[PDB]
RNA sequence: AGAUGAUGAGGUUAAUAGGUUCGAGGUGGAAGCAUGGUGACAUGUGGAGCUGACGAAUACUAAUCGAUCGAAGACUUAAU
RNA sequence: ACGCGAGCUGGGUUCAGAACGUCGUGAGACAGUUCGGUCCCUAUCCGUCGUGGGCGUAGGAAAUUUGAGAGGAGCUGUCC
RNA sequence: AUGGUAGGAGAGCGUUCUAAGGGCGUUGAAGCAUGAUCGUAAGGACAUGUGGAGCGCUUAGAAGUGAGAAUGCCGGUGUGAGUAGCGAAAGACGGGUGAGAAUCCCGUCCACCGAUUGACUAAGGUUUCCAGAGGAAGGCUCGUCCGCUCUGGGUUAGUCG
RNA sequence: CCGAUAGUGAACCAGUACCGUGAGGGAAAGGUGAAAAGCACCCCGGAAGGGGAGUGAAAUAGAACCUGAAACCGUGUGCU
RNA sequence: UUAAGUUAUUAAGGGCGCACGGUGGAUGCCUUGGCACUAGAAGCCGAUGAAGGACGUUACUAACGACGAUAUGCUUUGGGG
């Protein structure tokens, strides 16, 4: 129920190798303004 | 079908509230799933309005809430009256559809997929 | 659930309090102690 | 030529800010701004503020062109923590952590 | 198909989902009108009307414009 | 670990209460009986059951496959 | 001749201070960091960076004279881990304000308590009351809001206690 | 004799914050610079923060202000 | 070209070293404060209201000191400029 040994930096950062953010799509808005979110008419100048 | 994280009665009441507000305003901002569910509800209401008969009027009053609109020229009508007068005439010739969903970005307090749903 | 210290201004000032401490020789000794220690409040 | 900007004592944890910082390191400024606009995380607008401050510093103090710049360094360091005795639980402690964010931007020459 | 992710069906040269129309099955005779009955009620119009997930058909609505990644068949020997 | 309570009960025994019989001057005891009597834990490592990502496999891909090995299965009756 | 625990004997290294002598220091002391240096050991120098005022050496003399362990004391900081949890309850839309809104204001609908989630009076608390202003900290999220902060105000008795 | 975990419990807000019904118990907390000359002005930003400029011998001496160790958290790279 | 054989290149992440940063408050230097003592006075008050406090007092004000409705002080003698 409790850990018997502490976790080392190596083990911690190994476990944290799939813990990250992906990258969005970023289809560049052909209409006008900032770059639109894909399949989204973004509130901040999107035209999807 | 979707449960929307609510109980049966809460879901029913929220759906008919959404549909009434949409009939009132003709475009509303909400979440993706709620929109994908209220779509069918409002479309069936418009079908009843196009049928136009008394029985359909009553079966639509089963669903709609009793709300008063402040129409232009200082006139007043109900959502039922609007549905059976104007929204039925606009779509007398169209066969299905009547609604369109347009995605927007996420909200701040959540990461909820915001959406506009609009009559066409 | 019910807890200790149901406050009461009168009982506080009656069982503690300056006149009650001065009414007895041993209560005059706690005041001398608090004065000697430098306590800002004596009662 | 390098232009730098740092934001000190931000009330966000470094573990959380570094996730989004890792996406923009080595990028061009425009695409980095776009990534930050399209990421829904609490630290995105803060990092955007820092980045735009750096670009403004480059444009005003060093007279560089903002069309040919890249994010060279981007990191978050720990600031001082704030201790709070959580009363809701049973006599536990809660550290509110904070970050010093830094981004530097360069044209890639000398 | 599935905790997520995977898997599979589809992305306008399109029936993937929704809607619409028609069905299947389920329930069991809508409203309105008329008639009879003092009245509760019953009868007819009429296997009526209603119907979530099932099926078919129909582009009315949405699956947009796009962007990224992605190789350049070694060397040695023996046969040929 | 008379396999298995960080998987479950808690009938038993034995902790505070009380009673019978016996013993003890007595406080109390027997273990001889009887009624009653609080079972904690967010899984770090190995392990196990499933399920993904990366890289590899002398070019890169889609599909169909061989099978070194591994697992499963293995019961039985009555009647003519 | 030289393995060695209880243990006995001996010789030494370092720390702070004092006496005397002789010296170093803004042309940069002690401390800190690095180094491929010296010594049989404890340990000692040198060089370079940082720092910005005191410090070594020789002989002797005094000790609060050397820590890795005491479920030691005090402070900092991790691990578990982006994990458990975020404290009983119906919300939806529109409009507004704003740098910024699921969470603030207004409106409509809906719903809940209803011998009570209602209204008074005592005890207790003691300015939490009201207007503006504010988002650093507090609020288990957010916040343009607040019982939070700042400024200024507010309690009227012959018959009430 | 101590020189800020020392030395009075207290070098500063001390027998004070705080705990306890009460008798009583009882902390933590020193250092900009010679001189405040304590950053005019411009830029990003809602502000906080910062980048220049400037004062200064010095601003990685900027009030979370002498020196600034280690644990701990990171970014880059040579070998793997 | 066909066989047989050998042997690479990738770093999602990790290890070692080096450099540069942050956190944090040890170390050194310092002293506003303390510890132990020597010598010399004194040994302490109070109904003429004490020791201790509470309320107040500055133009502006919280705390501490000083003071008391003559209130952040009054008169007077003597120093000082």
């Amino acid at each position: 129920a409790v850990p018997k040994r502490r976790t080392s930096k190596t083990r911690k950062n190994k476990r944290r190798t799939h813990f990250k953010i992906s990258v969005p799509g970023m289809t560049e808005c052909p209409n006008c303004g900032e770059y639109k979110l894909s399949h989204r008419v973004c509130k901040n100048c999107g035209s999807y | 079908y979707r449960k929307l994280g609510r109980t049966s009665d809460q879901r029913k009441a929220m759906l008919r509230d959404l549909a009434t507000s949409l009939i009132i305003s003709e475009r509303i901002e909400t979440t993706e799933a709620r929109a994908k569910e209220v779509r069918s509800v409002v479309e069936k209401l418009i079908t009843l309005g196009k049928k136009g008969d008394l029985a359909s009027r009553r079966n639509a009053a089963k669903t709609l809430r009793n709300v008063e609109i402040l129409n232009e020229d200082e006139t007043t009508q109900t959502a039922l009256q609007k549905l059976f007068g104007e929204i039925a005439e606009r779509y007398t010739e169209r066969q299905g559809g009547y609604t369109r969903i347009l995605k927007q970005g996420p909200r701040r307090g959540d990461g909820a997929e915001s959406v506009i749903i609009e009559l066409v | 659930v019910k807890r200790t210290y149901q406050p009461n201004k009168r009982k506080h000032s009656k069982v503690h309090g300056f006149r009650k401490r001065m009414s007895t020789k041993n209560g005059r000794k706690v005041l001398a102690r608090r004065r000697r220690k430098g306590r800002k409040v004596l009662s | 030529m390098e232009a730098k900007a740092v934001a000190r004592t931000i009330r966000i944890a470094p573990r959380k800010v570094r996730l989004v910082l890792d996406l923009i390191r080595g990028k061009n400024a425009a695409e980095a701004i776009a990534i930050l606009k399209l990421t829904n995380k609490a630290s995105s607008p803060v990092i955007e503020k820092v980045l735009m401050s750096a670009l403004a510093n480059a444009e005003h103090n060093y007279d560089m062109n903002t069309d040919e710049l890249v994010v060279k360094e981007a990191y978050a360091n720990e600031g001082p923590t704030l201790k709070r005795f959580r009363p809701q639980g049973r006599a536990s402690a809660i550290n509110k952590r904070t970050s010093h964010i830094t981004i530097v931007v360069s044209d890639g020459k000398e």
